[PDB]
């Protein structure tokens, strides 16, 4: 009624909607998880570096799992900037690079973006913009020692402040005064390097930190920094929505006599639909089929007579929908007859349907005409002996209505 | 020196299966029955891409080198056989004038008788290398007949390339040009004839 | 399946629901195409257990109960003629339902004649029926029956050659390959279509959903809308002006049952070249066969001839047939086949006096 | 309003476009109307199934709403009896056929 | 013969071919159409000279 946009129905089919067989679940499949990148010498090895002095690591050609970082609590502090931690699970980047340095708990304060003071003045600076992270632990337990470790050292004086990842080493001596170093301190004359002199007893500003701090850059070269995949397990013989090394798509995936080459990840119809694909993990060959769909139509004899109706299901089998099978497709609320008449309503495939008796819509094989063998022989003759004179009608379009369209008034008016 | 190509230098476009078809395709391609440069170790330029290929039964040829400058002021693409293994890199190297093997670096990679034959290319960041190996009736000239190299690696150097040379005996130098070829796929899924469709009016047809 | 996409659709309107109405009428038209030609018949008529035809044979065009119930032809002419939202939807009529109609109108044809068509099949032997046939050619039956064996040894012949010309070439079938090849290019360039980009950054909708946000995605998708919706309303009119051909060729096959199968037809060439004997049905893949039967004049001579005779100052004319001279007798002959009789007073009728015909002869008609 | 115009317009040419099909088929409908005027009203057919099913005697137009209706009269043979029968009878020692 | 226009072209796919190829059948329609009518005769007949 409402395909039709109307209260009252003559007899007929009518296609009403399409059925489609939805999606039990979807799949992820890519490579197995390798090449990992190798942050674990960068953030868990032995030796570390002086702030005047910060060890960078270049990070490329590698998948990099952020979580191992931002889930562990082995961290007195972890921040992200510009991006959110979370997400770089999913960004890919040309190029990621980690610095590394032994700060006092108070000059960590320093470690951000576009900041000031001795440590971003003379030491390592972070431009206004830095999008990136920062990772900061205490290291009271390694790097302060009995009567001052003499390990590590920040530069107090310079001639100038460092520009953003100026990685400058040097010793110069600075000068603000007329009196020569010729190498060494004097009147208006110092050394530039100073130790922290960290001891275990220190208050939690003054002692130790080890910090890494992580840059990322995506440029016009290709991201060699990503995400790592993750992926679930692989379902057979069921309609599912699936993803295979980004082919993404829906269907029902089986086994396979496909013969791809070793080079080859999908395979493509005549008309380039993709109708198979290789398992990357456990390198199978699996046909990709449709999930199953088709017109649903809606048998009726007229609303004047009955409210009854039976449903064809075009195309589809009755195991992915009385209930009756047809080469037109599953047909549902019709009683099978197998004794035939004329075609009432037609089905398809020489199936018919009616209406008839205790009433309901019935589904048959229609019936061409009643048999007859023609009494022939080489001998026989039959003539007729009487007549009956017949008028039959015969109906004829001649004519349509005539119609004209101002096409300014209908598209403007 | 000058030789024919004949039906030589078609490779696999795509990672794709298909089966008993033909498909058309545009890529560069070197054209059927163009001419190719022969040698017996100049630079030479790269163009849009290169097939190379050798007669071999001995190990004569070990690489090549990739870039603009293929010299110090900036990365360039090498490529060596370390006897065992491939060995390749992309750093700024300080290497000779005139290399060759005797009788920073953002990226690295680790892997007569018979003609040996290769394609390289380096679209939208990638180099791309492909090739194919087979025994020889003829020593002297590229020998006629059909087989389609399949790729090797696919690397995401994103170097600008404009020149090339050998590192060191007959090889044959041709350049790709944008093409359309049909492609004609047996029930393998291998690649076993195909038509240069600009080479004459019946293979336009 | 794209959900963003699919409320995008909806500000088309109309659109997509007048194209499934426009091929469903397609589909339901091929139906009455097919039952107009075949369903001639009112009753399924078969043929006796023994088949006395007078020497004609049959056997070749007739069901082979051995195998469908084809025959040996339509089972020539079915061998040489050989999912994207997409869907095939069976034909109404099974092809072993269209070959028990044509081995229906073929035993009607058969054994009854022309007698069928026009109300109950009355049995007549085969070759009376033939000797009708001769007649309604204008050829004196005694042609037929002083020549029974020659005719058909001559039939029987000429269907071999049928045989014969099916099993070794498929070159008049083409008019039914055509058709096959047509709806498959159709198809395959509808389906190619989704490869396109109609100017969007992607021909790939899921694709598009990923390299972009909400707004920006919008924008792109409606490209792939515009151009899709266009290459389907391209495919939908052409197979509009596709069918109303296929129409126009079932509704002259149909013509062709009624005319040369169910009947005789005088029309000029409307059964095959020569003059209509008689005509059998045999079913293909999507169209019908007609096996056109025709005589054909073989052996002429050349004859003096005269349009009238003078007897006794009477102008005598030839009630049927020509007058005509071996060059010293006169004779009177049927107009199509070389059988000279006597002139006769009953052979012949009488129209004024020897002055006004113009090229009239003198001769004796014999009065019996 | 560009985007309403082009969708409008191509609403009224996919109208069009059916009309003019749609126009076609009821041409060839009148042809046959107007065929069936002459050879079955103007004269007597004797095409089989052209004028209606048996030999056709007559028929008479009647007019309809965008159409015609044509009353086709035809000879139907009723009562049929079977005989035995032959193609030619001897007498004289000649062969006789019905004339 | 714009290059810049003919490569956006490109992007509509299969229409142009589609549109050259119902043309190209209408035009070989119209000679079989001149064939039926008129190519019917066997033989080139000649009346006689008297
Ligand atoms: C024309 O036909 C007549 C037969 O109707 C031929 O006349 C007969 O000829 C044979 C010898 O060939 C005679 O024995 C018969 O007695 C003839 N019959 C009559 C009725 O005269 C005649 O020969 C034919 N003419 C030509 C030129 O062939
Ligand atoms: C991936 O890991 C599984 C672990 O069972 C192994 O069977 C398979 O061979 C591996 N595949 C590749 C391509 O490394
Ligand atoms: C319907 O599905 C069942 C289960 O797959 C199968 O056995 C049966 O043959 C199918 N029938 C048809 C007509 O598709
Ligand atoms: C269908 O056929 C079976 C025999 O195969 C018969 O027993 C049954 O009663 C029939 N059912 C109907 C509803 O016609
Ligand atoms: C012929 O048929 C009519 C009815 O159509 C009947 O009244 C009449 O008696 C019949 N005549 C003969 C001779 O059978
Ligand atoms: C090879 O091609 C180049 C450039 O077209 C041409 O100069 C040269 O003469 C050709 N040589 C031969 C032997 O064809
Ligand atoms: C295709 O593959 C099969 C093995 O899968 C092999 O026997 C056959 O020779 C191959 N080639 C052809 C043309 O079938
Ligand atoms: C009829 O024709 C077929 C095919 O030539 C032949 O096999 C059969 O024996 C013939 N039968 C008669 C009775 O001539
Ligand atoms: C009739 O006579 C003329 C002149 O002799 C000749 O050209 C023609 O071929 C003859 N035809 C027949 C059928 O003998
Ligand atoms: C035919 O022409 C001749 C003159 O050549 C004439 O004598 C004769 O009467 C004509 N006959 C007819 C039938 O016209
Ligand atoms: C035919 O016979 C009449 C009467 O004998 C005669 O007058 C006339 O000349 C004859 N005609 C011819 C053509 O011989
Ligand atoms: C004619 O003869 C046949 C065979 O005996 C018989 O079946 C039929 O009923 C008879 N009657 C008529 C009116 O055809």
């Amino acid at each position: 009624k409402c395909t039709l946009k109307s209260f009252t129905v003559e007899k007929g089919i009518y296609q009403t909607s399409n059925f489609r067989v939805q999606p039990t679940e979807s799949i992820v499949r890519f490579p197995n998880i390798t090449n990992l990148c190798p942050f674990g010498e960068v953030f868990n090895a032995t030796r570390f570096a002086s702030v005047y002095a910060w060890n960078r690591k270049r990070i490329s050609n590698c998948v990099a799992d952020y979580s191992v970082l931002y889930n562990s609590a082995s961290f007195s502090t972890f921040k992200c900037y510009g991006v959110s931690p979370t997400k770089l699970n999913d960004l890919c980047f040309t190029n990621v690079y980690a610095d590394s340095f032994v700060i006092r708990g108070d000059e960590v304060r320093q470690i951000a973006p576009g900041q000031t003071g001795k440590i971003a003045d003379y030491n390592y600076k972070l431009p206004d913009d830095f999008t990136g992270c920062v990772i900061a632990w205490n290291s009271n337990n390694l790097d302060s020692k009995v009567g001052g470790n003499y390990n590590y050292l920040f530069r107090l004086f310079r001639k100038s402040n460092l520009k953003p990842f100026e990685r400058d080493i040097s010793t110069e001596i600075y000068q603000a005064g007329s009196t020569p170093c010729n190498g060494v301190e004097g009147f208006n004359c110092y050394f530039p390097l100073q130790s922290y002199g960290f001891q275990p007893t220190n208050g939690v500003g003054y002692q130790p930190y080890r910090v890494v701090v992580l840059s990322f850059e995506l440029l016009h070269a290709p991201a060699t920094v990503c995400g790592p995949k993750k992926s679930t397990n692989l379902v057979k013989n069921k309609c599912v929505n699936f993803n295979f090394n980004g082919l993404t798509g829906t269907g029902v995936l089986t086994e396979s006599n496909k013969k791809f080459l070793p080079f080859q990840q999908f395979g493509r119809d005549i008309a380039d639909t993709t109708d198979a694909v290789r398992d990357p993990q456990t390198l199978e060959i699996l046909d990709i089929t449709p999930c199953s769909f088709g017109g649903v139509s809606v048998i009726t004899p007229g609303t004047n007579t009955s409210n009854q109706v039976a449903v064809l299901y075009q195309g589809v089998n009755c195991t992915e929908v009385n209930v009756f099978q047809t080469r037109a497709g599953c047909l549902i609320g019709a009683e099978h007859v197998n004794n035939s008449y004329e075609c009432d309503i037609p089905i398809g495939a020489g199936i018919c349907a009616s209406y008839q008796t205790s009433q309901s819509v019935i589904a048959y094989t229609m019936s061409l005409g009643a048999e007859n063998s023609v009494a022939y022989s080489n001998n026989s003759i039959a003539i007729p002996t009487n007549f009956t004179i017949s008028v039959t009608t015969e109906i004829l379009p001649v004519s349509m209505t005539k119609t004209s369209v101002d096409c300014t008034m209908y598209i403007c008016g | 020196a000058y030789t024919n190509s004949f039906t030589r230098g078609v490779y696999y476009p795509d990672k794709v299966f298909r089966s008993s078809v033909l498909h058309s395709t545009q890529d560069l391609f070197l054209p059927f029955f163009s001419n190719v440069t022969w040698f017996h170790n100049p630079v030479l330029p790269f163009n849009d891409g290169v097939y190379f290929a050798s007669t071999e039964k001995s190990n004569i040829i070990r690489g090549w080198i990739f870039g603009t400058t293929l010299d110090s002021k900036t990365q360039s693409l090498l490529i060596v056989n370390n006897a065992t293994n491939v060995v390749i890199k992309v750093c700024e190297f300080q290497f000779c004038n005139d290399p060759f093997l005797g009788v920073n670096c953002t990226f690295e990679y680790v892997s007569f008788k018979n003609l040996r034959e290769f394609v390289f290319k380096n679209i939208d960041g990638y180099f791309k290398i492909y090739s194919k190996h087979t025994p020889i009736n003829l020593v002297r000239d590229l020998p006629q007949g059909f087989s389609a190299l399949e790729p090797l690696v696919d690397l995401p150097i994103g170097i600008n390339i404009t020149r090339f040379q050998t590192l060191l005996a007959a090889y044959y130098v041709g350049y790709l040009q944008p093409r359309t070829f049909l492609l004609k796929y047996n029930e393998n899924g291998t690649i076993t004839d195909a038509v240069d469709c600009a080479l004459d009016p019946l293979s336009e047809t | 399946d794209s959900t963003e996409c699919s409320n995008l659709l909806l500000q088309y309107g109309s659109f997509c629901t007048q194209l499934n109405r426009a091929l469903t009428g397609i589909a339901v038209e091929q139906d009455k195409n097919t039952q107009e030609v075949f369903a001639q018949v009112k009753q399924i008529y078969k043929t006796p257990p023994i088949k006395d035809f007078g020497g004609f044979n049959f056997s070749q065009i007739l069901p082979d109960p051995s195998k469908s119930k084809r025959s040996f032809i339509e089972d020539l002419l079915f061998n040489k003629v050989t999912f994207n939202g997409l869907t095939v939807l069976p034909p109404l009529l099974t092809d072993e339902m269209i070959a028990q109609y044509t081995s229906a109108l073929l035993a009607g044809t058969i054994t009854s004649g022309w007698t069928f068509g026009a109300g109950a099949a009355l049995q007549i032997p085969f070759a009376m029926q033939m000797a009708y046939r001769f007649n309604g050619i204008g050829v004196t039956q005694n042609v037929l029956y002083e020549n029974q064996k020659l005719i058909a040894n001559q039939f029987n012949s000429a269907i071999g050659k049928i045989q014969d010309s099916l099993s070794s070439t498929a070159s008049a079938l083409g008019k039914l390959q055509d058709v096959v090849n047509q709806n498959a290019q159709a198809l395959n360039t509808l389906v190619k279509q989704l490869s396109s980009n109609f100017g969007a950054i992607s021909s790939v909708l899921n694709d598009i959903l990923s390299r972009l946000d909400k707004v920006e995605a919008e924008v792109q998708i409606d490209r792939l809308i515009t151009g899709r919706l266009q290459s389907l309303q391209t495919y939908v009119t052409q197979q509009l002006i596709r069918a109303a051909e296929i129409r126009a060729s079932a509704n002259l096959a149909a013509t062709k049952m009624s005319e040369c199968v169910l009947g005789q037809s005088k029309r000029v060439d409307f059964c095959g070249k020569g003059y209509h004997l008689m005509s059998f049905p045999q079913s293909a893949p999507h169209g019908v066969v007609f096996l056109h039967v025709t005589y054909v004049p073989a052996q002429e001579k050349n004859f003096t001839t005269a349009p009238a005779i003078c007897h006794d100052g009477k102008a005598h004319f030839p009630r049927e047939g020509v007058f005509v001279s071996n060059g010293t007798h006169w004779f009177v002959t049927q107009r199509n086949f070389y059988e000279p009789q006597i002139i006769t007073t009953d052979n012949t009728f009488v129209s004024g006096n020897c002055d006004v015909v113009i090229g009239i002869v003198n001769n004796t008609v014999y009065d019996p």
